[PDB]
This record gives structure tokens, C-alpha cells and sequence, in this order.
């Protein structure tokens, strides 16, 4: 019968991740433009090495704005390094709209597809996400001829499916009637996290080195007064409270904003502070001399 | 039911009925399920198409001697229609075959080395997934060294999805051995593979080598757990 | 104590929300006590989500909000006191206090004190007799006898809260944009009393009789 | 436990953009109705599946969802800027003695 | 170098001079052509009265 | 040239890439892989924005036998100047770990090319050392005393990183370890009590064994090391001094207000007893009319 | 010397609390309620 | 260069204009933008928290929203015209 | 007070209400609102001093928003049949008031 027609789990590297943010975020408001370098294998398979931005195109995400004279060029730097990959796709980003191909997109992303038969268009929207994980999903294309045939079943085999709700009529339709979505994966190596990990020695350095010591008296002594201020409410509020029904009580001794979480919260701020203070301050002392 | 609400088209739906169904006719023969759902049979395509035939296997559990009779129009050789039906017959097979007759073992056992190279080919993928499944199946507490052997040479050639069924199949046959060699050599491989899916097939063999082995099973529980892979630790666990 | 982290972390999160990037909106009224409807500035209506444990007992009276910017949620509330009205950019305060305000009209400093500075600092003795807080002021007289730095004097150096306006701060162009000012001047100065008005222009807005010939 | 669940969830609710606010004007024979968004244009927009078209009735003030705009739930309270305005004005102490004569 | 415009789109800009764009042509008041997206002075326009 | 290199910020888009391309030319058997960095620079803070490899190649038989292409980084500066023009040629990074004198011999090239003392980001690859994974050093020439020639040398500057907006937020996703510090409640500083006097206790060996060198392995007396102790004797604190006698009333007043706090905690859980103790005794009442009703019913 | 003790004496009375507070409950809970 | 002056430009991109509303903290503070809808901000470290003074015209990143640097008084053409005399 | 209703001062103009669309035509919607926020006092109060060149003259877009809410109260009838809304006025001088009224 058919072939699988599985969507490969797209295996984004984590420096194709931050590599595609910091591109996106600079060139806002112009939607900027690249090319995905990766290798493709197995069936539903694709790692995405690497990621280089296109040179801005003022012309927007246009058939125009994909250009081979580019293409050529950074590819064949590559050779001599020995780190050449061939285009597995593009990515762009459409920072004043969530993350669908648009209508001239379905167009140009069909160019890609003669090219590489796995091809994949990732929408990153680098304004709206605010965390650079929410709001970014990948895409392939699914025909015209699909629709018509209902070959669209066959397409959604051994995945789990992803709907993007938010974001319907038009573009939803259209997003329907075009691409199929599929879930999105960080790969990293140990070496990469234990660098993500790392930081310094500088870092303990500073961590030895204290304050003046009259600002420390301030804090201390502030807390107290800070306190005082909101124990009044407190001992208002259990002056009685014991009448019947407690949706009422709420209101009557004002156990929204809860004095008694508040005075909780304040004295074990100022508390494990406290600690670290004295203790920072005897260590230094005995170690030096 | 099944016919009624649940679209055979959707493939989705359609593994749903034939699992329900496989069961509700199990451990007897039984056609009237085929009958029934004819028309509805036609729809079937891809994968839908693969647990279709291998249904019938669970249906057919038991009854033996006829076990492999309604079998043979579906076999390689007298078909060739389909590769879904070629595979998804073998894995048939070996559920009637389940820890009865070696007879059986012997006949798969031929199957796999026939297509131990190249599983490129589009049709081959599909068949030899069935074929190690099959095999593992049939095979089961027999602890035949030769059945091992055959499921390592698909797994070497880093065949797409036969890949992740050659491995588990290892496990079902040598059930409970915790034979170090075999321990030695699936725990390494799953390092190098950097496709998951044969990953998860040999992490979670390592367990089912290692039923009932005791505390002689701490030596490989300490390493899975501590491996950076969160393949490894599934499969620890 | 594995859950502790979770909690922890689960409130760090909350805070990058909450932070900036901001904007203005004003809540309306409430339609639930923990769901309410709110304005922006861009004149949108937003159902929004009131998050956990914030302020509800001023929250519900018409007053500023905070809303963020991605979420178009109400995540947390500004005093009314925020965004206050139209008002002179230099200081309501006083930088002089060697004063000439003293040396001669000494007499009328004493009266503007007796009026003004005698409630707000002694409050005690005003409830004692049992008289309302003494009534407004209206001060004319020929110009330069200094009636707006007499007064001013005072207010600087008893320091309790000065709003110093103009009739120029609430003259518009436009419709109803005066009035709403207005409105905020004297709720204003409830929210931070003891407090003090002081309009310094209010003759060009008074008139003889009143016309509508443009 | 039950805490750390409550943190997380208001977190996920707030991530929807928008919602909105709008009024039933008419029910109209397709099964949707004709509802004014009040900054906005009208719109006609159905009905959420959960309610039929018999619960409502002309003039009910509506919340709205904002990714597709159908209708999210009846608003207990009629937006009406008089409302806001008894709340400050407060209700009436003043009795006929404050005023002798 | 810099210039304030009060694009057509009815937003207001305070934008990077651009280099190549004499100061001396520009003045105040001068109408101009401004790039889609990124917003910069890309061009001068005859003026319309 | 510009002598403004203050600190030199490093974002982890840098070192991502500089694993990989060390590891994808292949570069082993302590083969050194040379590449470009990019950045801004003639500031107080170097912004290193990025790194592509250079081709380059290394003989371990001799150290003064290696290639480095012209031609790769004259090719980039065109196609780096579009994409974004903020960033420069700036100097290259070196694999390490190891600080060679074939250095002062690469930094000759880069000089060609840079407008500021080449920047020598010594990238380590192993990350043996957990801390510091980064060293950064900047090419001086400077007047060598003893009656000897002018030296150029490498003077160490502040690598340590501060990371840009854009790179950071998406890393904040991906960890949520507690790190080497995160300065997180009592428990993570109170463990970071414990290292940070173990990372003093280390740097401070190390420099007891160094003046051993200096007597008996003959190493060059470095007076600049002399100097740094002399400035750690003499602005020693001196025990006996009436100062400490201050300090000690400083720790009585902070160990009383903790006491005063802990009391304060006592009032709160003492709350908590009772409330509980009421709830409890309502539905004892609940339960038991639970019983009586069932009997009367049936 | 004096207040090191003094801040025991309070967590020995945070402890009593805890441990006494729950006995009702664990009765209540088992108990069928309306 | 000249040419080059463009490719700059570019990468610099377009910035929003408010005026310092009302100081409210050193921290945060509340501009209202000419084009229209009022915000609340961050500063940066390099402006200073007493050049902002109220009724200083600022500039904030469009993207991100927060206050980049001081800008000098951007008067209105009328009162521009009369500064603008040299007799 | 002994009444026991809402006591709504509206206070001036509703061309000060600009919270949604213009305050213009929110004058002559105070009725429908009224109704639904029953039981009302409207306290209309409004001098009726914006310009006695338009208390005698023909002019007046001020004088026409006022107009179109007095004749609410006799064409729609929904105050006067089930008495709730009293339309309580209260200006400074009687004669300097709209003489509409
Ligand atoms: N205590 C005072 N006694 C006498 N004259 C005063 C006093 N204080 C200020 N002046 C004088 O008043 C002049 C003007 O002060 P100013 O504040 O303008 O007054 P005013 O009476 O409010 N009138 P106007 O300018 O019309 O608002 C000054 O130039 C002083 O000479
Ligand atoms: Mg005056």
C-alpha cells in the first residue's frame, strides 16, 4: 500500500536553538530569512546541525528573498573546514503572527521540496514568545492532492499530533489545508550542558566578600518596625472571628491578604538572612587569621 | 459497534477495533469478525493495514495445526501484493506459535537471513519488522543462541524500524538468561545508535534478559540509571 | 521537600510575568470577585483572570491598573495614586524657608495658620470639643500683598501632602477631558490625607454669565 | 502539594491572549448568533457548543474568546459604567433629622 | 545624527540618521520615503503642498 | 592600539560553537583548532558575539610547522558585515589548554588584521577546570627589566561571562539545576559556604608550593607574585587590636535578633495548633449525627 | 551562652505542636462525615 | 563608506519615543507615549536614574520596551519656529 | 434612605464618559440602564449652565442629547407603568433650565 509518511521528530540542536533566537530578536520587525543545515536518515529523522541567517532582504519572506547566490557561497566556506552539510529546509520568522506558513509561503516552501523531499519550514516568533520555548512549531509541507484524495490519514501515522488552537479562521484553515505539525525536541551532548552549567571560581570568590556591616544593622532593624506595623491587623483580625460561615469571615477580618502569611514570610526572609550574616562574618574572621 | 461509530479510514481508529476485537474472538478461530467487517476491511491502508493481518494471529491463538493453514495464502511467496500483509503475517504467526512448537523457530529463522542486508528497499523494511517480532515470539524461554545471532545482524546493518523489533526480539527469545555476552554487547550498541527507536527496543531487551536474575541484575541496574540518556534510565527502571 | 523546590520555582516563574514589560489599563468593576473586566488605554474591553492574593479591597472601585502586555491579563494592581493628574512638572514643594512671608503680613501668616496648619497637626483637640474640621479658604485682596507664597510657605514646611494646580492644567481642547481631571483632584487628595488644595488660577474659569456663541 | 498545583495553574491560564466582551443582539436560524463586540464592529459568531440557543435571550452581555471569538460564558454582571458609579456613591445614612427645619 | 518622523502609518520614530541620506538635503518638514519594515530614511520625495 | 579590554563578555552561543567545530574538523590527538572571533570591539566591554573555524592545521614533530588560511578570513569579512555589522574581526580562539609560545607567533597574523591587541580566547574543550572554563589574555609590549629586550607577553584579564538577553532566556528553559550557585534559599548558599571556603583553601596551597619552586626547581623569580604577599601581610588584620573587641558586639546584637525572630515563628505555628484543634472539633459532632441519623431512617 | 538556649526552648515548643496537632485528625478522616 | 553607512543603519533599526510620565521608583517608571498607549518600563544601566527627571523626553527600545537613553526637548513646531530666529 | 433604592447620583454631562465610544448618545442610553439596575433614583442633577445662548437659542448639540432622553420616558413608558426609576432633577434656578422641561 503507501509509505509511512511519518513526520520526522525534528532534532533542533541546542545551538541551532539559540542560534535561530539571536538572529530572529536582533532583525526585529523585518522578518528575517536562512537556511537549515542538517542530515536526514531513517524515516522520521532529521538533526539540525547547524543554522546561518540569509542576509536581510527588504522584500520580507518573499520567493524573491531566497536567493543560491548566498546559498553557494557560505556552503562552499564550509568545504574547506570540512563541516559542509546540505539544506534540509529553511526557517523564518513571523514575529506579527504566531507561528503558521502564510498562503506565499506554502509557494516557496514547494520550491524546497524538488530540493530535499524532507523538508521542513519552522516558524520561530521571537517577539511574542517571551521564553523562547512557547509559541515556535515545525512544518512540512502536505499537497493539495492529499486534501482532495483523503491521504491526510496516512499522513498522521505513528505521531501523536500537535493542534495549535489559538489562531483560527483564516489562517487556521489555511494552516489545516497546508502544512502538518509536529512536536519539537532539544538534543544536547553532556560536554554542552555541563558548559550551559558552568560558570566561575570568581563566583565563590565574591561570595566570600561582605558588606558594611551598618547596612546589615539596617535590615535587621527595619523588620522589626515592618512587622509591627502589620501585627496590629493581625491581632484585630483574632480579636473575635469564630462567628459562623467562613465565605463571611473573609470580608469581616480581612482574611484576604492574609496578615498571618504575610508576618510569616516577612520573619523568615529576614531570618535565613540573618544566618548566612553571622556565619559569613565568623568564617571570614577564623580563616584569615 | 466497531463498524458503526469508528471510521476504518482513520487509522487511528481502526488499530483500536482490531486490538478489542482481536481479544473478544481470542484463543478460538474465528472468520466471522473478516465476514462481518468486510467492506469496512477495504478501507484499511499503511500500518492500519500491517495489525489487520497480524489480528488474525491473536484471534487464532490456539488450534494449532490450523494455525499455520489460514496462514499461507498471507505468507511471502503467495503474496506479494502487499508487504504490510507479507510482515504483519509473520508477526501473525509467531502469536498462534507463542512458547508452543520449535518447528516453528526454524522457519523465520530462514526469513531473517535472507534479508539481513539491505533493508533500503521499501518493501523489506516493513517485512523484516514482522519477521524479528515473529521470531522472538516463537522462540520464547527456548534460549536458542541461533536466533540471537540472527536478530544482531539486522541490528548492525541499522535497519530504520526492524531495527528497534530485532532487538526486543532478542530479550523474548533467551528469556531470563542474563547471559553477560549478550548484557555487554546491547548496552554498548544503544551508545552509538543515535536513532531512538532502536535505542529504546535494546534498552528495554536488557530488562527481559534479566527476568527473575536477581541481585545478580545490580551489576547492569547501577550503570542504566547513571547513563546520561534518558533512554537508558527508561529502560533502568 | 521535593515539592518545596517545585513551589519555589513554580513562583519564579510567575514573577517574570509580572515584571516588565508593562502596560496602563484602568480596572472597571468586577463581574465575580476573582474575574473582573478592565479598559486599556487602546480602548479594548479584556475579561481578565485577577491572579491569586492581590488587592481586592480597593481593587473593585474604579481605579489604575496594571495589566501585562502578552497575556493582556491583570497580574498585579497600581495605588490610585499612580498615574496622577495633569500637574506642574517642578516641584509642589517649597525650596525656600528663609522668608519674607514672616517679616510683615505677620499677622495674616498667624490666620492662614489657624485655618489650615491648626486641624491638620492637632486633630486631638478638634475632636475634643466636638466641631467639623473648620471651612474653606478664598483669599483675594489687590495683587502683590503675596497671597499664593504666604500660603505655599506653610504648606512646604508642615509637611503634609501638597497638589499644587492651575486652571491651565485642566483647560482642553477637546470634549469632557476637563472634567475628568477634576474628579481625580479631589479623590486624590482623600487617598493621601491630610492633604492640601490649592487652585492658584480659578478666576478665568468663573464667569459672569455663561455663553455658547462658539 | 495542592499549592504548588494552584501557582502553576494561574500561570497557564493567563497565557491566552485577548478575550473579550460582547452583547447578543439576535439568535438567527443557522444556529449562531449576532452579537455586537462592544469596542469593535458586530460580528456574527456562534454560539459555544455547551449552550443551546434557548438559554439565551436578546440583550445578554457576553464574555468572548479572542482566537476565534465564540462565546465563553454569560456574564453574572451587566458591564454599565452606572454600575460603578453606585459603588462610590454609597449607600444613603442621611435621614430627614440631619436636616432640621 | 538624528531624525524624527511622523509616518503615515500614524506612528512616531526617532530613527538613526542614515549615513548615506545627506544632512544637508533633509531639513525639517521635508517629505520622505521610509523603508516597509525597519524604519529609516531611504529616499527623498518631491514635496506636495 | 586601544589598551579599553577591561572585560571581555562571552556569550554561551561562543563556546556551543566552538565544541562543535572542534569536534566536526576532527581535531584530536592534540590537534589545535584555530578560528575567528567576532565581535565589538575598542570598548571597555568586548562583546564577543560569535566564532566560525578557521582552517588550520598543527604538527606535533615540531610546533613552528602549522598552516593557517588567508584567504578563509579575508572571505568572511564581507559575508559578517551583512549579516550583522555591529560585529568585527577580533582576534581567534585557541582549543587549549595549554598557553603556547606558537601564540605570540598566531596573535603576528591576527595582528595583520585587527584594529585592537588580538584577543586570545582560550576556549577549554575538556572543561577540566569546572570553574574558569574560559581564560582570556591580551598581546602588551612592554619594557622587560634586568638590562633584557622588550617582551611581548600576555597579560590576563576578567573573561567571566554576562551573557546577552537573547541567548540567556532560552538557556533559563532548558536548566533548572541549582548550579555551582544560584544564591537560591538557605540550603543552596549554606552548601556554598562549605565549597567556596574549599576553593580558598586550594589557591592558597598552590601558592605554598610555588615559592618552594622558586628554591629549589629554579624558576624566574616573578616579583610581581612577591609583591601581591607583601600586600597580604601588612593589610592583615592583627589580632589583640581593640577592633575585634567591636566585632564581637556586632555578633551579640544579630544572635540576640535571631532569638527575638525565633520567638516571633513560635506565635505562628502556636496559631496553627489551635485552629486545627477547632476544625476537628466540629466535625466530630459531624460524624456522630452521621450515626444516629442512619438508625432513625432505616 | 544565655541565648543559644533561649532559641531552643522555642523550636522544643514548635515540636510539641506539630506532633499533638495532628492526633484528632487521623480520627476525624477514618470517621464517615455528612 | 558611504555605502557601508546603509548596511549600519540597518542592523541599528527604528526606536519609540515617550516622556517620563511620572517618576514612581528608580527601578520602574511611567512613560506615555506620544503615539498613544501609556507603559511602564525598565531603565538600563548606563542612563542614569537622575537624568531622568519628569517631563524629559526618553527613547525605549520598541521590542523589548525599556529606556534606552535620554533624548533632548523635542518641541512642538510652534515654539521651534521662534528658536529657530536669527535675525 | 427610608426609600431603600439605588441612589445613582449621575452628576453632569456624559460627555466626561469616554470609556467606550463617544459619551454623546450614553446620555440618552442611561435609560435602558437605568431599567435594568432597578431599583433606581436617578439623580440627574445638571444646572443646565453650559450656555444660556443655547437655553435661548436654536443651537445646541447639548440641548438635542437631552432632548431624545426626556421623550424616552413617554414613548418607551417602561419607568412610568411599573414605577422603580424616579427621574429626580435638580437644577440651581428654574428658570435658567431647558424649556423643554
Ligand atoms: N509677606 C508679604 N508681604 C508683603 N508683600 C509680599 C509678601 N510676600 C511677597 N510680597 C510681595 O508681593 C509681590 C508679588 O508676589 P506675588 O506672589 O506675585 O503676589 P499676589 O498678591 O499673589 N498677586 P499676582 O501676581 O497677581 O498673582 C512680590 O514682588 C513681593 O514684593
Ligand atoms: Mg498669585
Amino acid at each position: 500500500t503507501g509509505r509511512d509518511d511519518t513526520k520526522e521528530t525534528v532534532y533542533i540542536s541546542s545551538i541551532a536553538l539559540l542560534k535561530m533566537l539571536k538572529h530572529g530578536r536582533a532583525g526585529v520587525p523585518m522578518e528575517v530569512m536562512g537556511l537549515m543545515l542538517g542530515e536526514f536518515v531513517d524515516d522520521y529523522t532529521v538533526n539540525v546541525v547547524d543554522v546561518f541567517a540569509m542576509p536581510q532582504s527588504g522584500t520580507g519572506v518573499s520567493v524573491e528573498a531566497v536567493d543560491d547566490v548566498f546559498q553557494a557561497k557560505m556552503m562552499d566556506m564550509l568545504k574547506q573546514t570540512g563541516r559542509d552539510q546540505m539544506v534540509v529546509g529553511w526557517y523564518h520568522s513571523h514575529p506579527g503572527f504566531g507561528c503558521w506558513l502564510s498562503s506565499v509561503d506554502v509557494n516557496t516552501q514547494k520550491s524546497f521540496e524538488q530540493l530535499n523531499s524532507r523538508a521542513v519550514a519552522v516558524v520561530v516568533d521571537p517577539i511574542q514568545s517571551v521564553k523562547g520555548k512557547v509559541v515556535i512549531d515545525a512544518f512540512r509541507l502536505i499537497d493539495t492532492g492529499a486534501l482532495i484524495n483523503n491521504l491526510e490519514p496516512r499522513q498522521t501515522t505513528s505521531n501523536t499530533g500537535l493542534l495549535n488552537k489559538a489562531n483560527i479562521q483564516a489562517l487556521i484553515h489555511g494552516l489545516n489545508r497546508h502544512y502538518y505539525s509536529l512536536n519539537i525536541d532539544y538534543h544536547k551532548t553532556a560536554k554542552e550542558t555541563k558548559m550551559l552549567m558552568n560558570l566561575h571560581k570568581e563566583q565563590w570568590q565574591s561570595g566570600l566578600k561582605m558588606y558594611d556591616y551598618e547596612e546589615k544593622e539596617e535590615s535587621n532593624l527595619a523588620a522589626t518596625k515592618s512587622m509591627v506595623k502589620i501585627a496590629e491587623q493581625y491581632s484585630k483580625r483574632i480579636e473575635e472571628e469564630k462567628e459562623l460561615t467562613e465565605e463571611e469571615l473573609k470580608t469581616r477580618y480581612v482574611g484576604r491578604q492574609d496578615p498571618k502569611k504575610h508576618l510569616s514570610e516577612t520573619a523568615d526572609e529576614t531570618l535565613e538572612n540573618n544566618i548566612v550574616s553571622v556565619l559569613t562574618a565568623g568564617v571570614n574572621s577564623v580563616a584569615i587569621k | 459497534k466497531s463498524k458503526s461509530s469508528l471510521d476504518g479510514k482513520f487509522s487511528l481508529f481502526h488499530t483500536a477495533v482490531s486490538v478489542a476485537n482481536g481479544f473478544m474472538h481470542a484463543g478460538t478461530t474465528d472468520n466471522s469478525f473478516i465476514k462481518a467487517n468486510l467492506p469496512w476491511l477495504g478501507k484499511a491502508q499503511n500500518w492500519a493495514k500491517f495489525t489487520a493481518t497480524a489480528s488474525l494471529g491473536v484471534i487464532h491463538k490456539g488450534n494449532l495445526l490450523e494455525g499455520k493453514k489460514v496462514m499461507a495464502p498471507y505468507l511471502p511467496g503467495s503474496r506479494a501484493s502487499s508487504r504490510f500483509i507479507k510482515g504483519g503475517s509473520l508477526y501473525g504467526l509467531g502469536l498462534i506459535y507463542a512458547g508452543f512448537g520449535r518447528d516453528t523457530t526454524d522457519y523465520l529463522k530462514n526469513i531473517i537471513v535472507e534479508n539481513s542486508g539491505t533493508s533500503g528497499d521499501e518493501d523489506v523494511d516493513v517485512l523484516l519488522h514482522g519477521a524479528s517480532l515473529g521470531i522472538g515470539l516463537a522462540a520464547m524461554g527456548s534460549a536458542n543462541i541461533e536466533v540471537y545471532e540472527a536478530l544482531k545482524e539486522v541490528l548492525y546493518n541499522d535497519s530504520a524500524t526492524s531495527g528497534e523489533a530485532a532487538a526486543l526480539g532478542m530479550g523474548l527469545c533467551m528469556l531470563g538468561t542474563g547471559k553477560p555476552e549478550a548484557i555487554h554487547d546491547m548496552f554498548t550498541y544503544s551508545q552509538e545508535t543515535q536513532h531512538g527507536n532502536i535505542t529504546r527496543g535494546l534498552a528495554v531487551g536488557l530488562a527481559l534478559i534479566n527476568y527473575g536474575r536477581q541481585e545478580l541484575a545490580d551489576d547492569l541496574i547501577t550503570k542504566m540509571l547513571a547513563s546520561d540518556e534518558s533512554l537508558l534510565r527508561y529502560g533502568g527502571a | 521537600r521535593h515539592l518545596k523546590r517545585e513551589l519555589k520555582r513554580a513562583q519564579e516563574e510567575v514573577k517574570r510575568i509580572q515584571s516588565v514589560p508593562l502596560v496602563i489599563g484602568q480596572f472597571l468593576e468586577p463581574i465575580d470577585q476573582n474575574t473582573g473586566i478592565v479598559s486599556s488605554t487602546t480602548g479594548m474591553s479584556y475579561v481578565v483572570r485577577i491572579l491569586s492574593t492581590l488587592d481586592r479591597e480597593l481593587l473593585k472601585p474604579s481605579m489604575s491598573v496594571a495589566l501585562h502586555r502578552h497575556s493582556n491579563a491583570l497580574v498585579d494592581i497600581l495605588p490610585p495614586d499612580s498615574d496622577s493628574s495633569i500637574s506642574v512638572m517642578g516641584e509642589n514643594e517649597k525650596p525656600d524657608v528663609t522668608y519674607a512671608d514672616v517679616g510683615g503680613l505677620d499677622m495674616q501668616k498667624q490666620e492662614i495658620r489657624e485655618a489650615v496648619e491648626l486641624p491638620l497637626v492637632q486633630a486631638d483637640l478638634y475632636e475634643q470639643i466636638g466641631i467639623d474640621p473648620p471651612r474653606g479658604v478664598l483669599l483675594y485682596g489687590p495683587p502683590g500683598t503675596g497671597k499664593t507664597m504666604l500660603v505655599k510657605a506653610v504648606a512646604n514646611s508642615t509637611k503634609a501632602a501638597f497638589i499644587r494646580v492651575n486652571g491651565s492644567e485642566f483647560v482642553h481642547k477637546y470634549l469632557g477631558e476637563g472634567p475628568r481631571m477634576v474628579r481625580d483632584v479631589f479623590r486624590l487628595a482623600r487617598e493621601n490625607a491630610p492633604s492640601i488644595i490649592f487652585i492658584d488660577e480659578v478666576d478665568s474659569i468663573a464667569t459672569k454669565r455663561f455663553d455658547a456663541q462658539t | 502539594n495542592d499549592k504548588v498545583r494552584f501557582i502553576k495553574d494561574e500561570l497557564r491560564l493567563l497565557q491566552e491572549p485577548g478575550s473579550y466582551v460582547g452583547e447578543v443582539i439576535k439568535i438567527v436560524s443557522d444556529k449562531k448568533v449576532l452579537v455586537k463586540v462592544q469596542p469593535e464592529g458586530k460580528y456574527i459568531v456562534d454560539v459555544a457548543k455547551d449552550i443551546n440557543v434557548k438559554d439565551l435571550k436578546a440583550s445578554q452581555r457576553v464574555c468572548l474568546r479572542s482566537d476565534s471569538y465564540m462565546l465563553h460564558k454569560v456574564l453574572e454582571n451587566k458591564a454599565d459604567p452606572l454600575v460603578s458609579l453606585m459603588m462610590v456613591e454609597k449607600v444613603p445614612d442621611s435621614t430627614y433629622d440631619m436636616v432640621g427645619g | 545624527k538624528a531624525a524624527v518622523v511622523k509616518t503615515s502609518s500614524r506612528q512616531t520614530v526617532f530613527l538613526p540618521m542614515v549615513g548615506l541620506v545627506d544632512p544637508d538635503k533633509l531639513k525639517p518638514n521635508d517629505l520622505v520615503g521610509v523603508n516597509k519594515d525597519s524604519y529609516l530614511i531611504l529616499d527623498t520625495l518631491p514635496s506636495e503642498f | 592600539m586601544s589598551l579599553q579590554h577591561e572585560k571581555v563578555t562571552i556569550a554561551p552561543l561562543v563556546l556551543l560553537s566552538a565544541l562543535d567545530h572542534y569536534e566536526r574538523t576532527q581535531t584530536k590527538e592534540n590537534k589545535r583548532c584555530v578560528g575567528v572571533i567576532l565581535g565589538d570591539a575598542n570598548s571597555s566591554t568586548i562583546r564577543v558575539t560569535n566564532s566560525f573555524a578557521l582552517p588550520f592545521e598543527e604538527d606535533e614533530k615540531n610546533s613552528d610547522v602549522w598552516f593557517l588560511d588567508h584567504n578563509y578570513i579575508e572571505n568572511m569579512n564581507e559575508m559578517c558585515k551583512k549579516i550583522n555589522a555591529k560585529e568585527k574581526l577580533i582576534g581567534w580562539y585557541h582549543s587549549g589548554p595549554k598557553l603556547r609560545a606558537s601564540d605570540l607567533k598566531i596573535n603576528e597574523l591576527f595582528k595583520k588584521y585587527t584594529q585592537n591587541n588580538p584577543l586570545l580566547l582560550i576556549v577549554d574543550v575538556k572543561q577540566q577546570g569546572v570553574g574558569l572554563p574560559t581564560d582570556a589574555y591580551v598581546a602588551i609590549e612592554q619594557v622587560k627589566d634586568d638590562g633584557t629586550s622588550t617582551e611581548k607577553t600576555f597579560l590576563h584579564l576578567p573573561c567571566t561571562i554576562e551573557a546577552e538577553e537573547a541567548e540567556e532566556i532560552g538557556v533559563e528553559h532548558l536548566l533548572r539545576d541549582v548550579r555551582d550557585q544560584a544564591a537560591g534559599g538557605l540550603s543552596i548558599r549554606l552548601t556554598n559556604q562549605l565549597k567556596s571556603l574549599k576553593g580558598l583553601q586550594s589557591k592558597l596551597k598552590d601558592v605554598v608550593e610555588y615559592l618552594d619552586k622558586v628554591i629549589n626547581k629554579e624558576l624566574p623569580i616573578n616579583h610581581t607574585i612577591l609583591g601581591k604577599l607583601q600586600d597580604v601581610f601588612n593589610l592583615l588584620p592583627n589580632l589583640g587590636t581593640p577592633d575585634d573587641d567591636e566585632i564581637d558586639v556586632e555578633n551579640h546584637d544579630r544572635i540576640n535578633i535571631s532569638n527575638n525572630l525565633q520567638k516571633a515563628l513560635t506565635v505562628k505555628t502556636n496559631d496553627e495548633l489551635m485552629v486545627i484543634y477547632i476544625s476537628n472539633l466540629v466535625r466530630s459532632i459531624i460524624a456522630f449525627d452521621d450515626l444516629i441519623e442512619n438508625k432513625i431512617q432505616n | 551562652q544565655v541565648f543559644d538556649e533561649r532559641i531552643k526552648f522555642a523550636n522544643q515548643l514548635h515540636d510539641e505542636y506539630l506532633v499533638s496537632m495532628r492526633y484528632p485528625e487521623d480520627k476525624k478522616t477514618q470517621q464517615n462525615e455528612k | 563608506d558611504k555605502t557601508e553607512n546603509d548596511i549600519k543603519a540597518l542592523q541599528s533599526i527604528g526606536q519609540l519615543i515617550g516622556e517620563v510620565m511620572k517618576e514612581l521608583s528608580e527601578e520602574k517608571y511611567i512613560v506615555k507615549a506620544s503615539s498613544g498607549p501609556r507603559y511602564i518600563v525598565g531603565v538600563r544601566n548606563s542612563v542614569d536614574r537622575s537624568k531622568l527627571k519628569k517631563g524629559v523626553r526618553v527613547t525605549l527600545d520598541i521590542t523589548t520596551l525599556t529606556i534606552m537613553r535620554i533624548l533632548p526637548r523635542e518641541t512642538d513646531p510652534l515654539v521651534y519656529n521662534m528658536t529657530s530666529f536669527e535675525q | 434612605h427610608h426609600t431603600d433604592c439605588k441612589f445613582i447620583r449621575v452628576s453632569g454631562a456624559e460627555l466626561v464618559q469616554k470609556y467606550i465610544g463617544e459619551g454623546s448618545r450614553m446620555v440618552r442610553e442611561l435609560f435602558v440602564m437605568a431599567r435594568e439596575h432597578a431599583p433606581s433614583i436617578i439623580f440627574m442633577d445638571e444646572i443646565d449652565s453650559i450656555g444660556s445662548t443655547r437655553v435661548e437659542g436654536s443651537g445646541g448639540g447639548d440641548s438635542e442629547v437631552q432632548r431624545t432622553m426626556l421623550e424616552l420616558l413617554n414613548q418607551l413608558d417602561g419607568f412610568e407603568t411599573s414605577k422603580n426609576i424616579k427621574i429626580i432633577m435638580a437644577t440651581n434656578r428654574l428658570d435658567i433650565l431647558d424649556p423643554a422641561l
